[PDB]
């Protein structure tokens, strides 16, 4: 019954999903980041590629954007309803860059407020 | 009529094969005295394209998809 980033992330990622967003991989994100159309990206935790993580840190240093590091992603993957493909297989949700500012054109929540408070500190 | 039998040549042609990097590293690189992502690919001056558009710098020409400009090096 207490709000936090660990619960605001679910709502914000879901809101992005309802309005596309969730830029999978580096592609389709370079355009927006070089146009400064994004202000919150979620990256995979415990990523096994040192070159990718150092490149992402450099990209964050370019536009001065924090990236949230949360362990135990399986709860998030279950929350986002990620099995897809009817019921065959199991793709995983590991990275997403959200377009058009922090909040999309849809619903507004205090999840935005708490995420912004965490962002400012 | 019989079967048309379109099998004189090419015993079984398939769709085009495209192989992609898991996470592209040929787009940005280090070694430019910069702590940020360093630009080796040519930046498109056209407004209708941008810095996220990577005209593939192959052995010849620039391949865009919308304007397809060409630069000669000689």
């Amino acid at each position: 019954g207490v709000m936090d980033v660990n619960t605001a992330l679910q709502e914000v990622l879901k809101t992005a999903l309802i309005h596309d967003g969730l830029a999978r991989g580096i592609r389709e994100a370079a355009k927006a980041l070089d146009k400064r159309q994004a202000h919150l990206c979620v990256l995979a935790s415990n990523c096994d590629e040192p070159m990718y993580v150092k490149l992402v840190e450099a990209l964050c240093a370019e536009h001065q954007i924090n990236l949230i590091k949360v362990d135990d992603n399986k709860k998030l993957g279950e929350w986002v309803g990620l099995c897809k493909i009817d019921r065959e297989g199991k793709p995983r949700k590991v990275v997403g860059c959200s377009c058009v500012v922090v909040k999309d054109y849809g619903k507004e929540s205090q999840a935005k407020d708490v995420i912004e408070e965490y962002f400012k500190c | 009529k019989k079967r048309k039998k379109k099998s004189y040549t090419t015993p079984k042609k398939n769709k085009h094969k495209r192989k992609k990097v898991k996470l592209a590293v040929l787009k940005y690189y280090k070694v430019d005295e910069n702590g940020k992502i360093s630009r080796l690919r040519r930046e498109c001056p056209s407004d209708e394209c941008g810095a996220g558009v990577f005209m593939a710098s192959h052995f010849d020409r620039h391949y865009c998809g919308k304007c397809c400009l060409t630069y000669c090096f000689n």
